[PDB]
């Protein structure tokens, strides 16, 4: 559920999300992806973001990450970036499984990839 | 605004003769000249009655402008405008810009001078060659090359049919387009570029006819370049000038090439189905299989597009149609243009032949665009080249025209610094 | 009071069309008709906009400037176009480039000075000058860069004149052109420093309050621009009308402006219901407040609930009682204490004029000096660095007599723009 | 004061379309006409459920919540269905899937603010507001779910103004859907602890009710509701009229609520005669009391004979003798010391309006809150346990953001909640 | 919401034009697309004056689809949605569904990716496919199988016609139905299933007709099938989405199938006889003679039946008929159910050919359900199989096409635990 996910990514991301619609900002998703490839440009991905602006940046980092991976699954940035709920909500529970499989043995330290952001 | 146009090879004949058939059919004006400013930046009023043409023909072999003072437009153009020399047209560069070529240029030259004269504040030539043939690669090469330095005060856009990626013609083809490209580059201002082949897979896959004439690659092209000059040189919602162009359109001074492409192709037969929407349109501009220009976005990373759209368009529309896809990211990221994409407005529908193979819509999409993509084309391009280059092949035939070991070894470095800067202005942040 | 007019480039062109279509309507005067005024009102202070020659034939008292023929021939050629005494078109029919460069140095420089002659014309015409009204777009050569030469020299003749800058400032997710910033960025330097009250109107602030406002599903640019000259006539040609508290360009200008920038504000118009259903006639007047006041509505890109204000205006102009007017403002002010800066006890300014718009019961246009617009010069001057930084279509304006040191100007100049109006957010 | 109803879901919306069909009717409001009033009693109290716009345009205070667009558009294209503000039309055309999971976290959730938006909009219209009106069944998706979901927001939003609820409480003998008990425990939960005054209503209930006291053999489904909106208008509306003693759902609900659970209640109408021939007129009072009082002609399902009562509210709406009503109440208080609870001296709260429904004489709504309705969260919370075991249907609630404990919560506390009505009982 | 609705395999594609021709029957539509939202959920409103089809027709052998593009309905969809690859059809799920079928998917896809677009939120997909074939079982596995993907978020329900309990034709039908359901099981929400021999027991039993063409057990699903979309998606007094069926109609993430069965199947000629009570037909459900699927409740204990009814009925009556049956015991409910009866109430009462040998009553019960019977059923079918499996009869058929050992053995041990799956959902308390 919303909860279960939420303390999931809390914990591996080190995050104080409240709710799934905090996702929308597309930070986590780039990060997520930052903890199975490594290959993410974090210092560029706003890991903050205020606006929407911000946000798109956010995406096309995203995806350009599923591009240079051939990753097949579909991002809709239009309906993540309003910060909906549910598609978020979907997104993330599709993210968890692709971290699952994909994730190494090795550690991730995900502040120290932030830049402690 | 006016904007001249000179015609060069047969080929950019063919399709001068097609584009400048769409262009009286859109506007009143039968193949008499007479019609029953706005458009006066491509028409000029000669004498009470008529519309003489704004542009010129050059072919080295008659047969070709022959032709177009017999089929009705003979009563179009002046008697005048259509040069030619009666001598050899040659297959080859070297030929076609040096020695013959060479002897046409003056007085090719002065209609370009004495068109570009009898005009009110002018703003370019919109100059058609065939990239690979003998009169359009080397003349033009020395054609514009005389105008960039007789008018270096305005535009020149010109607007190229580039070597078919598989399908060339020429055996030579690459050494009289390698040629074309390095004499044109510190010349022209911008150069619009249409492959022939790409445009044959639209004439398959969009709009089915395995019985594509050149007559029709002509109306096609003949259609794209309506929205180009006639229509955005024409009132609308949100003008143009050619000027802007160059501007909203080239990041370097290489004469950068961006590619022609066209939204609503359909078929007549097809012609009474349910309208495409402005959304479906707009989309199909960023389908690698409908652009005119086997470059398919392979990597290639658009950095400017001019969406020039016709007909009835509400700009929301638009700058709605264009947020969705500049977050689609199709066409992935360089840093450094935040937003590249000139919206042209224009009011008047497109205008298909009365009964050619052309759909016949009430708006359409003529988006041109610099890509990284052609980073590819030139190499494919460039390749083919030095292979024949690496045996001399066919070169015996320029050298006994004027050229030397100089101009083909130089011009293929030339290009060299295309491929390279095609490349740095993109794939790097 | 008078004031004069001017129309720079196609785009404030474009909207001059709208702006007297309206204003005309607003003062009763027919193509090249007169006053049929269906009131006695709407001419003891006409003058304002025009002026007398034969008896029937007030002429609009603004400038026609463009370097692009077709357009100032559209707006000639259509419906009022007929009504500016052709003395008004200084046209240049060079190639009006989009290029701020080509328009403010070797383009528009020239054509400048058969300007001047007319701006001087007019506002040597009688009584007494208040200030000129300014539109045009900061994203293209005859907006940004011609119409921003106009004013720097306007307010070298008269420093005393107040200058009013309508502004079509980028708007963010599509930009209508590809320079846009540079155009942009170098057009707000001009204004910061020149004209001293600027409405800065954004294509897709407009669209979505014409869209979501205004049920309005074809929102033709006619309609954009149709609406925000709805709020410049609310504003100026509303206060030359009486009230039981008038105010005039300069009370506008001396409540809202604190601090010398000039500063610009985000208009918001009152009745913005769709047209049937929505006839609601909730206009009492918590109506308009509770309008006026949102985010939504402001014809600025920003959102106000994202910064402090500064001043407000609201310039009403229908009958109601300086009591449920002077009492709202309040409450306003107070349940929203969070954004509305401190240091000024009553950020607004209560305007309150009598006549309403022609057909309709109560208006009230709006006039904000938020600190939000912070982050749109932010935009801005990013998408410049973000292609300053590699020169983009840089060769366009110096190949045109421009400055490397030109642009690094203007940037800096509008960015620490940016950062002082944070200073008071804080 | 003021109330503004509720409309969640299809059938809290069906029904929407019925209780408005009436209530108008007894307030003489056609379609999108005005006051046709036979009187003008009908009329000085209005406001409750109206809004002033036009003069002639009363329009009903009301929300239409409901993810499935078909619905609405049955209401919005049928009679009375253009008299509602289009603004009042809270759509979701996602997929109005029928869990509870997916109206109440996943697709519900987002429908909410453009709800809550609206429901605001009508709270601050005007005067002061007393509370809201919810219909809704707790067995399905935009009913128990987003409904459940629209009060917890409410409940927030005013814990000052009350919340009077009407459920249609899952029938027992049939279900008309089958996850059923989950898509009700999980709103019943929801209920108490929001919403303090709870009326439910059992299609089958009604049927009986609706086949045997009136002779009735074809009870389409617009009858069942026109029942229960019968019910609704005598307890608010009715009350929002004069009286020798009148209350209102305060009153009802301070006499009603003995502990804070919010306790759910029963109603009950009055003159409930055939057409014809039974129009025997034995309305004189002690037929009031007879009817009332009975088992059947309860709308909830479980029969009061079986569980003592708590508080009853005899609403009563039609000219007479305070003694001789006041005098009933009490026989009936002694004839059934059995079952009435003994610590409290008084549980009837007699309420007499004056005004009746408008073709009636006399009539009396009935508001029990008895013990007996444990027998009825019970069962609920049986079907659930029985099927919950086997995670059932489970699958479409989990897979659509659910909790495992969720669902392990509800029952548990609505569970309680049978226990706790027993505490009285005894 | 809408329903797009994808006809793969001739036989999906007979049902279709089937189940199509109803519809326009009971809309007012004729065929040339004009009738003189509501069912919006069905049908895009081209325009324009026309209907045409919101769905789609997949056949490899062109014969089929052919006759569509005959026979009036012609005029009705699209010269473009009925996709056919000259090619072969093969009786072989492999070939169907990997070798051949796969050149086409792509093409497929786009336009239930184009027709999906074109819509305003959407619900899903009415599948029609033949279990048993070439093109409809392989095929489809990897149709639906991209669509689980590429729209995980809506529904997936599959009209399938399973193969005959003792009359099936091909000779592998087996090994071409366990292999299609073992491939879409993992991706569909709900698969209706209609028995093509129960079906004819029903038009010998209860119609009387030993000369039942193709053409009329698909007027039948063509009737069931209206009861489920068309009137469902169509307002009524108890309206019933899409999702709702698989929400009240599954338990288990198995793509369940229930089964289809109709109330009133009566033979005109009869026409005239006093219409059956509401009783009568209720009861009529219960019945294992008139449920279009060989699966008689032998011992299958129901788990959730979705009683749609259409035309006049009075919810009391159904919410009474329907207790009298919750009360008969004989039909065993499953225990972890206590109520698993949806009631979906339409206006409309049904439309029957205007002269076929359907009665045409004032009101119909198409109930559909899961039924623990199945374990039977697909017991039957898994058995056969093996059988042939056991001696790899057909099986160099497959491999030849890009199958293996694997696929079957391991598409077999799939359905195994779907033996064991009916079994446990129920047999066990
Ligand atoms: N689109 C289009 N392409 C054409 C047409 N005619 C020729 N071409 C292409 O242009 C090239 C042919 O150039 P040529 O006709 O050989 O030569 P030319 O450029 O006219 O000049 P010369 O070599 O001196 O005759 C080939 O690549 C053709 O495919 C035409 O009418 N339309
Ligand atoms: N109800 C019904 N069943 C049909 C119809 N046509 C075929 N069937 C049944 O479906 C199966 C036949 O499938 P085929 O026609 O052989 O094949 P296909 O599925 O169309 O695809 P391919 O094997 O590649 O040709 C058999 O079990 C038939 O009894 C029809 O029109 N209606
Ligand atoms: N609101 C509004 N915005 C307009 C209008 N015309 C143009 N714009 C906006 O103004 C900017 C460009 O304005 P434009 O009118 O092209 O300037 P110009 O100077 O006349 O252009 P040029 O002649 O150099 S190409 C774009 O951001 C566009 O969205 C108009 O009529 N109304
Ligand atoms: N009294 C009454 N009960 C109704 C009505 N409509 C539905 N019901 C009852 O309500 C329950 C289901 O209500 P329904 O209207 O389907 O909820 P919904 O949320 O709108 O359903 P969905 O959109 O998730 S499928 C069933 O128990 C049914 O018997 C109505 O108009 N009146």
């Amino acid at each position: 559920s919303r909860q279960e996910l939420l303390a999931w990514i809390n914990q591996v991301t080190s995050l104080g999300l409240t709710r799934i619609e905090d996702c929308g900002k597309g930070y986590a998703m780039i990060q997520i992806f930052d903890s199975i490839y490594q290959d993410i440009p974090l210092k560029k991905v706003n890991f903050e973001c205020n606006n929407e602006y911000q946000y798109i940046n956010n995406w096309k980092v995203l995806q350009q990450v599923f591009l240079k991976k051939g990753i097949d699954k579909v991002v809709d940035p239009e309906r993540l970036s309003r910060c909906k709920m549910q598609d978020n909500l979907e997104f993330v529970q599709w993210a968890k499984r692709f971290w699952d499989q994909y994730y190494p043995g090795g550690d991730y330290d995900a502040l120290a990839r932030r830049g402690n952001r | 605004r006016e904007c001249i146009s000179i015609h060069v090879g047969q080929a950019g004949v063919q399709i001068g003769n097609a584009c400048w058939e769409l262009y009286c059919l859109e506007h009143g004006i039968q193949p008499d000249g007479q019609m029953p400013d706005s458009f006066n930046t491509f028409f000029s009023e000669t004498g009470a009655g008529k519309h003489v043409p704004r542009a010129v023909f050059v072919d080295l072999e008659p047969t070709v402008i022959d032709e177009v003072r017999t089929g009705t437009y003979r009563q179009l153009f002046h008697p005048e405008q259509l040069i030619t020399g009666k001598e050899d047209a040659a297959n080859n560069y070297a030929r076609g810009h040096y020695t013959i070529g060479k002897e046409i240029i003056d007085l090719v030259l002065d209609r370009i001078r004495k068109l570009a004269d009898q005009c009110t504040g002018l703003q370019g030539f919109s100059v058609f060659h065939s990239f690979g043939g003998g009169t359009g690669s080397g003349f033009t090469s020395l054609l514009m090359e005389r105008l960039s330095v007789d008018y270096g005060k305005k535009s020149k856009l010109e607007f190229s049919i580039y070597p078919a990626p598989q399908v060339s013609t020429a055996v030579v083809e690459p050494y009289n387009s390698i040629l074309t490209t390095h004499t044109t580059l510190e010349h022209s201002d911008c150069a619009f570029m249409v492959d022939n082949e790409a445009i044959y897979d639209i004439c398959r896959r969009n709009l089915d006819i395995e019985r594509p004439t050149y007559t029709n690659l002509n109306r096609l092209i003949g259609q794209i370049v309506s929205s180009i000059t006639a229509s955005l040189r024409f009132d609308g919602a949100l003008n143009v000038d050619l000027t802007e162009f160059q501007t909203n359109l080239v990041p370097y001074p290489r004469g950068h090439f961006p590619l022609a492409t066209y939204a609503p192709v359909i078929s007549a037969e097809k012609a009474y189905h349910e309208q495409l929407s402005v959304a479906e349109i707009t989309n199909a501009c960023f389908e690698p299989a409908n652009q005119m220009v086997k470059c398919d976005p392979r990597h290639g990373k658009y950095m400017a597009c001019c969406l020039l759209y016709r007909g009835d368009v509400v700009p929301k529309d638009v700058n709605a149609a264009i947020a969705t896809i500049k977050t689609k990211r199709t066409i992935q990221f360089v840093d450094w243009c935040p937003t590249g994409f000139k919206v042209g407005i224009n009011y008047e529908p497109p205008t298909v032949v009365p009964g050619g193979d052309l759909a016949k819509v009430q708006r359409a999409v003529c988006m041109l665009s610099n890509t990284t993509a052609i980073a590819e084309a030139w190499a494919r391009l460039d390749h083919k080249f030095d292979l024949m280059y690496a045996k001399r092949a066919f070169v015996h035939w320029y050298v006994g025209e004027g050229m030397e070991e100089g101009e083909f070894s130089e011009a293929r470095e030339d290009m060299a610094a295309l491929e390279k800067d095609y490349e740095e202005v993109g794939v790097d942040s | 009071r008078e004031i004069v007019h001017i129309q720079a480039g196609q785009c404030g062109n474009q909207i001059g069309a709208k702006f007297w279509e309206v204003i005309s309507d607003e003062h009763g005067i027919d193509p090249t008709g007169s006053y049929h005024g269906d009131s006695d009102l709407q001419l003891e202070r006409i003058n304002v906009y025009y002026n007398e020659a034969a008896g029937n034939k007030y002429v609009p008292r603004a400038i026609l400037v463009d370097l692009e023929p077709g357009t100032m021939d559209s707006v000639r050629s259509g419906p009022f176009g007929q009504i500016f005494r052709p003395d008004n078109f200084v046209f240049g029919q060079s190639g009006a480039g989009n290029n701020w460069a080509k328009g403010h140095y070797t383009e528009g420089a020239e054509l400048v000075d058969s300007v001047l002659d007319v701006v001087r014309k007019e506002s040597e015409s009688c009584d007494c000058l208040q200030g000129f009204q300014l539109t045009h777009s900061l994203g293209g050569g005859t907006g940004s860069g011609m119409g921003t030469l106009l004013i720097s020299k306007i307010r070298e003749e008269y420093p005393d004149r107040i200058m009013n800058t309508f502004s079509v400032v980028p708007s963010p997710k599509v930009s209508d052109t590809v320079v846009e910033p540079y155009n942009a960025t170098l057009s707000v330097h001009q204004l910061v420093e020149n004209t001293d009250e600027t409405y800065c109107i954004d294509n897709e602030a407009l669209y979505d309050i014409c869209f979501r406002t205004l049920k309005l599903t074809t929102p033709t640019y006619g309609d954009l621009n149709h609406l925000v000259s709805a709020t410049m006539s609310g504003v100026t040609t509303c206060l030359r009308f009486p009230g039981q508290l008038n105010a005039d360009l300069r009370k506008l200008a001396v409540n809202m402006v604190p601090f010398p920038r000039l500063h610009f504000f985000m208009p918001g118009f009152a009745p913005l219901t769709s047209r049937g259903s929505q006839q609601y006639r909730a206009l009492t007047v918590p109506e308009l407040t509770q309008q006026m006041f949102d985010a939504k509505n402001m014809m600025a890109a920003c959102d106000p609930r994202h910064g402090r204000y500064l001043t407000v205006a609201a310039v009403f102009r229908g009958r109601m009682s300086m009591k449920e007017v002077d009492e709202q403002m309040l409450n306003v002010q107070n349940k929203n204490s969070s954004y509305f800066v401190e240091w000024i006890p009553n950020n607004v300014k209560t305007a309150v004029c009598d006549i309403p718009p022609r057909g309709l019961k109560m208006s009230a246009t709006f006039i904000g000096n938020s600190t939000a617009i912070q982050e749109l010069f932010k935009r801005i001057s990013e998408q410049f660095t973000a292609m300053f930084r590699r020169k983009a279509f840089l060769h366009w304006y110096t190949g045109e007599g421009m400055d490397e040191m030109e642009f690094t100007e203007a940037e800096s100049n509008m960015n620490d723009l940016v950062s002082e109006y944070q200073q008071y957010q804080d």
